[PDB]
């Protein structure tokens, strides 16, 4: 989680997305 | 940019990349 | 250590035997060809009528190419034994080429090749090309030149009859029908004078042996002076191929080479045409002197090399220039001698002016013939310019510059595809060679996918673990744990993918191996079948044959976009025992009254070890008297009657990508059994019979059995149990034994043994006459009625019987019939479910009742 | 007509589920979606405790992706019923993505979808899915957007029975079992509110009866205004998707686009988002007006475009700029709306100022849709600025520009590689575009054998002609003379080959196909066998079968570096008939003791025309009496028992050029048969019966034949004969009748026929009794022994029967048989091959001896 | 025989060789 | 060079080709 490069890819990075933050997005509008 | 033009491809860090899910 | 050659030499220059049959007058007296000897275009060889066994040896090479109206080479080549190939012509040492007439070779004499293979081509008629084994007399390491095609053998040659020298190595080593090849010992291999008369080492192809004991070599091994083999010539002469010469003899020698003749020169101890590395012919041409600065610069014009032949024009130049680029495109097959040849034509060259390029080559194995190269100038590069060093098609080529070998390049761009067994890795090895020193080739130069395709080098190793085995099922498992996505520490015996999705999973090939020597496949092989991808990581084998030995092996499976390859080694294993299969061909037979046979063989597969046999009889008596039946009326003798695969992934990907892109925003069987035999209630036979007995056996015997009996024949084969199966498991589940079927052997066995005895006659008071009998030890097959017959002691008398259910008679004390005056004589038999018995003795009765 | 649509319409803008759940209060009363509508990442939707019935259609498209607490998609869409696709989220227009909980959809009131099409992708617990047709419910034309993948087919979702509507069309078609879907005729194709309620045009997603009687559109099809269904807008109004609004309204309408929002523009009747070819915005937005100089120009920097979406972000944009390549890089599946999408993103350019390049695309036909594009300015290249259109890995791409399509290229180099359906002569019609002219192109740029391989499109057609055929062979001719050699006078039929030897021989294939279509090899495919090269143009096919359809084709085979190659169409013919094979499962069986019946099929393959069936019959003599048996001392019954090869011919050919460089210098049985019957002397019975039979016929009776006796059946089936055969084949070859194999006949109820018949008896004076009889007229079987029974007139005598072997008994006028005083009564039967007889009546004899 | 070019390979070499020289070759030496 | 260097490339003519002829 701390390092900065991590070439994230794919469905890690779908689910890294809700690990990172499971509260909410910002909608597109 | 998107998130597969910041992420998937180059590098970006976690802490940049939660500017996607702002409260 | 000393000995002579056979006959005195009288050598004659290289010779051409060219148009017509009157040249063949060059070859008058003279014993050895000192150079080389052609025949071609002699239309017609038939006025010949005249041999030359003289000629025995030839220095080069020897060439029949296009002679018409020749049937055999013997006429002309009677007692030519050995080709030393000084001078090897193209790398074959005796070729006959295109000729219509040549039916036999008739080369009885020939012993011994010294250097190059053996070409035979496009001689229709020839008969007897198999015959030979060329790799007895060719050198004995690098045998694989022998050649030969389009003879005729299809059909036509009918006459292969050989001698049956015989069907030695299933091969008639058969010349023309009727002769064959000599062979030799290993002791004195193709130097031998008969099939195993040997000679000493100092001669070649063997020596001749008179009454006087003056054993006479061929030809001289290393040298000859004077009639005389020696290793090496004596002082102030000059070996010049096959013996000594004088300074003056050397200067008058000659040998052809290339369209020109060069006179040889007398250079230490030698006489060679051309001057050694570093050394310059003198201007008057009589000896070489050292080369200014330790190298001549000679130069020569690059330009095409279509065999080896043309590369020795390239002798002793240094310097290849010139617009034209050095397009090497050998083509042999199994290239044999394309290395030493090439070295020869090209070890001196150390810059190239020019840009080399090696286009469509077969068997040239590697670029290492540059010994001296070491800058690649490529000033004028080919391809307007483009590239320096272009490299294409070269269907055996496998590596660059030799090892620890460094060449610079100063221009244009290197160029690498459809080699086969080029590893992309062995080209990346001259990143550091170029001027520009690029970090990495682009696509464009090299063909990535293309080159090394067919070789085992970018094969990342995989720590492939069998975890389990059973009957029929096998789980795999592979330990190397993959790097997915973030880097993780590298060196970690790391097997990476930069993207999830981009690895498709895990490929599992099996195929069955009792000798686990299948090679990988390589694309129609069959042999091995394959799983579908899979990502865990584990695979289930199901449905083996038991204890049978598997081989297989695990590929990764990636998008063809992705090239991080991995593989595994071929490991084996073998299935567990399982259980045995039936017996074979089982039938029982009877052998007495008592005695029992049967005979099995075991014609499938035990799996496991056949512990043991076992076998059991069981005794399924008849059913009681049927009703069905008349007697006396109906008798009975009763015998016996009883595809893209990646572009779904591809496209998952991308839409993938592109939704992610817009989603976010930032802001009745044997169980158990043991040995025994059940005695009847009186002991008499065996009821049943269950024994073990020992893998020899295929047939075997029972005894003490009932006469007529019906006998169920049980038979079986027990296989061994593994220590998991039995310490690890215990008695349950059982299989240990294989499948049976019943065999019915229910004969008339074997006499009449005992049907009825013991006959007696009374009366009751013509008074009505009683006749008693009793019964046999055993029912002779489950007595249904007794027939019963009586006859008096009158001439012109026959015998009257007749019929009874049986157990009737007992109630009068035997059977009543009704009888006249005189004296008569009473038999009685049993009839059975098992029909007739023979009938009882005879006794008397005389009836003389008072009124 | 004009009409009423199903209530008053509440439209609103695209709507965000997100998040939570609680956003849903923002979609209700929202009859329609004037935009797109995306639910993406509800972490539970199992709070959601209401459904939403008005939300009825949809303009944009629908995208479900990642969420998560979701059963069906009936409860958010209880009426969704079309998709207008007006706009497309990378062609598709309903995508339901990455959920866990999604079991079935419930979209019961699914109607129509208007463009696009329906992607479904890792929803593991979705089922019933894969039943819908989802071709039917698209846009007729371009079906194919109908993809799904990993929907738990592969165990657990078994129960998508759906009712079994329940198995129409053969396959289960239902969202869950629960439902069924609402099918259509084609008359009104996906538009009727049932099976047989079809709906009018003007109508779209369905339509209800009012109350009135009359029909009621769920939508309008072309336009609505004040809920009213017309072709267009009234003046003063701009059509808005499905709507029409005032421009004031208009200027308020918005629409989401790739990170932007874009206002409605109401231009020419329509409210438009960008303004159309040669127009652009106002300074106020407000609207369009022309372009100077006919269009605006617009810059965009050059980026990869690896999906359609991408793509749409170039709309309008007429120059491309800045050094990165315009990487196309699309990969979809089938060819789907891409030609469509991309030509909506960049039909408007005209020049590029960068270089193309077209790596690595999938389903990407043609660059057909770069409309406008003149020039490739290509002013900075790439790949170290070598090359100004780089095309490669393009697995399905087969043509590049439009046709006749003129477009310059200013600078570098073209490449090609890997495009398997890019055929090399539509490459070469760029030679004369390019700055530099070249004449052609080199192999370094562009590949041989890597383009337009699987494209049949560079074959020279060969004229094969079918000589000959027979039985089993045929022979085949290749028509096309060959230009071997020099090109002397070209154009003669060219199939042109610079050197003899380069070309190695035509390769025949042929394969069974009744249907005449298969199709050419692609290569593991293992339908057609070939045969070897052959040179002289002429092969004879072998061991066909009789009359077979045979596919065959031609195609010439020349070493690799040869490239003229040429190849023939796939024509057909039939073997001859040849022999009709044998009769299947004959079998003879008993009508009477002289009318007997066979049984026969013809389970095997006739081989031509069936013109008649063929039955013999013919009888076989009986066993006569034999001396080495007895009788009636034992009784008698007796049942009736009745490759490449590349490297081996280049390796000739420059071994054969290296020696030409060398060499010279300067200076029982049925032939014919006939219907007939044989009768017999006697005429009671035919002897032999051969007939022809109609080829209807597979069983027949054939009576009045003798009984007691076996006749052998003999079966055929002849075939018809072609005229050419018929006109000269007089005795030769014929063949014209199948095998056969003897039937005999366990003819049942052929014995006791005819009995015996006058019997009488005298005495010679214990005076012995001669007894006579009269055998049958056609012995009972072969008479082997006669019995004879008598008794006594008088009570409780017994009848005693004696036997003689007839024959013998005539000499004295019958059989002599000892008797006493009394009267007496007589019966005799025969005994013979097949057994006992009947015993014949009675007849009587006193017997009164004189002193 | 008359055209200038006739671009003779393999065994039509030979063949027209032993032809349009039809009664000798002069020998390599 | 020889004839199949100067003759079968670079294409050579019947009257050059007589030159390997005439002893
Ligand atoms: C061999 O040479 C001698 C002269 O040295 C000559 O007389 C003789 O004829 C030659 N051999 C033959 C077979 O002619
Ligand atoms: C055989 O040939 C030789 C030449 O090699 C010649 O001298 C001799 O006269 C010939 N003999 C006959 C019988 O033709
Ligand atoms: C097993 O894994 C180790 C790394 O831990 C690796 O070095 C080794 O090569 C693997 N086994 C084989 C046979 O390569
Ligand atoms: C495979 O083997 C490794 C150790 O070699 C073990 O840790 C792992 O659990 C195994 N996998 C399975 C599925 O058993
Ligand atoms: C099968 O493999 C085992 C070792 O796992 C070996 O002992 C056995 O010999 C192999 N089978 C055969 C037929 O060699
Ligand atoms: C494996 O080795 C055995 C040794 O007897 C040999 O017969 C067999 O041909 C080999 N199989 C392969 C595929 O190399
Ligand atoms: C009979 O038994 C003997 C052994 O007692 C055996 O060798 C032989 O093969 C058997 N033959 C048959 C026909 O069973
Ligand atoms: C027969 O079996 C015995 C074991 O009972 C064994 O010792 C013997 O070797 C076997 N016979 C042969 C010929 O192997
Ligand atoms: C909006 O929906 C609510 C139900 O949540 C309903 O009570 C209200 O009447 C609706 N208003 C309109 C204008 O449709
Ligand atoms: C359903 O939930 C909404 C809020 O999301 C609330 O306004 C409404 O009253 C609820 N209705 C029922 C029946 O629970
Ligand atoms: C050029 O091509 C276009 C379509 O690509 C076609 O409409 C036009 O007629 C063509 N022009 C000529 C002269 O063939
Ligand atoms: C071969 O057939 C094609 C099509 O039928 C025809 O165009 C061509 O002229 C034919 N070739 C010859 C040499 O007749
Ligand atoms: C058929 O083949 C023969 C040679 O086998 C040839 O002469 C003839 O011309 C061929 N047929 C045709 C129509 O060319
Ligand atoms: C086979 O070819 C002939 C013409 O050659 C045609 O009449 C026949 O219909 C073909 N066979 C079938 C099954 O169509
Ligand atoms: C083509 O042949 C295939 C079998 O090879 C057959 O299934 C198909 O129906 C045929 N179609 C036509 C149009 O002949
Ligand atoms: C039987 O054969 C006759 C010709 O003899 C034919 O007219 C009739 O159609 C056949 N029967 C049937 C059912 O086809
Ligand atoms: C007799 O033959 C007829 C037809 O010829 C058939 O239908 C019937 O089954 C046959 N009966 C027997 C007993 O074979």
């Amino acid at each position: 989680l701390p390092p900065g490069n991590h070439k994230l890819c794919g469905p890690a990075l779908s689910d890294a997305m809700d690990v990172v933050c499971p509260h909410g997005f910002n909608t597109l509008p | 940019g998107g998130v597969y033009d910041e992420c998937c491809v180059k590098t970006c860090s976690y802490l940049e990349l939660a500017i996607y899910c702002l409260p | 250590p000393t000995m002579r050659l056979s006959q005195n030499v009288k050598p004659c220059k290289s010779m051409d035997i060219r148009n017509m049959v009157s040249h063949f007058n060059q070859l008058e007296n003279c014993t050895v060809i000192e150079g080389f000897l052609l025949i071609d275009l002699i239309n017609d060889a038939s006025p010949l009528n005249r041999s030359f066994p003289k000629l025995t040896e030839v220095t080069d090479y020897i060439i029949i190419y296009r002679v018409t109206g020749l049937h055999s080479l013997s006429k002309i080549f009677p007692n030519l034994s050995v080709i030393r190939g000084n001078k090897l012509f193209d790398g074959y040492a005796l070729v006959v080429y295109s000729n219509f007439d040549l039916m036999d070779l008739g080369l009885h004499k020939l012993r011994s090749i010294t250097r190059g293979g053996v070409r035979i081509e496009k001689n229709h008629k020839l008969c007897y090309d198999r015959t030979i084994d060329w790799l007895e007399i060719l050198a004995e390491n690098e045998t694989q030149l022998v050649v030969l095609t389009e003879n005729g053998k299809e059909k036509e040659c009918r006459l292969s009859k050989c001698p049956g020298c015989q069907l030695h190595n299933n091969r008639r080593l058969c010349w023309n029908s009727k002769l064959c090849q000599t062979k030799c010992p290993e002791k004195c291999r193709n130097n031998c004078i008969d099939e195993h008369t040997c000679c000493s080492q100092d001669c070649l192809g063997g020596c001749v042996i008179d009454k006087n004991g003056n054993e006479s070599c061929i030809s001289c091994r290393n040298v000859s002076f004077n009639n005389i083999c020696m290793d090496s010539c004596p002082k102030g002469y000059y070996q010049f191929d096959s013996r000594c010469v004088t300074a003056n003899e050397c200067i008058t020698l000659t040998k052809f080479e290339t369209n020109s003749v060069y006179s040889g020169i007398p250079y230490n101890g030698q006489c060679i045409t051309h001057c050694p590395t570093g050394y310059q012919k003198s201007e008057n041409k009589r000896m070489c002197e050292p080369c200014p600065g330790g190298k001549c610069d000679k130069e020569c014009s690059s330009g095409l090399i279509d065999s080896l032949e043309r590369a020795r024009e390239f002798h002793g130049c240094t310097i290849i220039t010139g617009t034209e680029p050095l397009t090497i495109s050998i083509k042999r097959e199994s290239g044999a001698h394309v290395m030493d040849e090439l070295k020869y034509g090209l070890a001196a060259v150390h810059k190239i002016q020019s840009s080399l390029m090696v286009h469509l080559t077969y068997g040239l194995k590697s670029l290492k013939f540059f010994q001296s190269l070491t800058e690649i100038s490529g000033d004028p590069p080919m391809d307007a310019d483009k590239y320096a060093l272009y490299v294409l098609d070269n269907r055996d080529l496998d590596e660059l510059w030799g090892p620890n070998q460094t060449v610079f390049i100063r221009k244009g761009g290197v160029f690498f595809h459809f080699n086969p067994k080029l590893c992309v890795s062995t080209i990346n090895q001259l990143l550091p060679m170029l001027a520009s020193k690029p970090k990495f080739f682009e696509k464009s130069d090299v063909g990535a996918d293309s080159n090394g395709n067919r070789g085992s080098c970018g094969t990342a190793v995989l720590n492939v673990t069998l975890q389990s085995v059973g009957a029929n099922s096998a789980m795999l498992n592979v330990t190397t744990k993959v790097e997915i996505g973030e880097p993780q520490k590298p060196s970690n015996a790391t097997i990476v993918f930069k993207d999830p999705r981009a690895f498709i999973g895990f490929v599992f090939y099996h195929m069955i191996d009792p000798y686990g020597n299948s090679t990988k496949s390589s694309p129609c092989d069959d042999r091995w079948k394959v799983s579908s991808p899979e990502k865990s990581g584990v695979m289930v084998l199901s449905n083996l044959i038991p204890y049978t030995n598997y081989s297989y092996y695990v590929r990764t499976m990636a998008i063809s976009s992705e090239l991080t390859n991995a593989e595994s080694d071929v490991k084996n294993f073998r299935t567990n025992p399982g259980r045995p299969s039936k017996v074979t061909e089982v039938v029982a037979t009877a052998i007495s009254d008592s005695k029992i046979n049967v005979t099995w063989s075991y014609l499938d597969k035990p799996y496991g070890v056949l512990t043991r046999y076992f076998i059991k009889a069981k005794l399924i008596n008849r059913p009681t008297r049927n009703n069905n039946r008349d007697y006396c009326t109906e008798p009975l003798v009763k015998a016996m009657e009883n595809e893209y695969d990646d572009r779904k992934v591809q496209a998952g990907m991308e839409f993938e990508n592109a939704l992610q892109n817009f989603i976010f925003v930032p802001n009745d069987d044997e169980n158990t059994y043991k040995d025994e035999e059940d005695l009847s209630s009186n002991k008499q036979f065996y009821e049943v019979f269950a024994k073990e007995l020992p893998p020899n056996q295929t047939h075997f015997v029972f005894e003490k059995l009932r006469h007529f009996t019906r006998y169920a024949i049980f038979v079986v084969a027990c296989r061994e149990e593994i220590p998991s199966e039995k310490l690890r498991d215990t008695s349950f589940k059982k299989s240990l034994c294989s499948d049976y079927d019943t065999v019915f052997q229910t004969t008339k066995r074997k006499k009449f043994a005992d049907i009825v005895m013991d006959l007696k006659v009374d009366l009751e008071h013509e008074s009505p006459v009683r006749v008693r009998w009793t019964p046999p030890v055993d029912p002779n097959g489950e007595i249904v009625t007794y027939e019963v017959a009586y006859k008096l002691q009158k001439p012109d008398q026959v015998e009257e019987k007749k019929c009874i259910p049986a157990a009737d008679f007992n109630q009068t004390a035997g059977y009543l019939i009704k009888l006249n005056e005189g004296l008569y004589s009473f038999r009685v038999r049993a009839n059975s479910i098992a029909g007739y018995g023979d009938f009882t003795e005879v006794e008397h009765i005389k009836v003389e009742p008072p009124p």
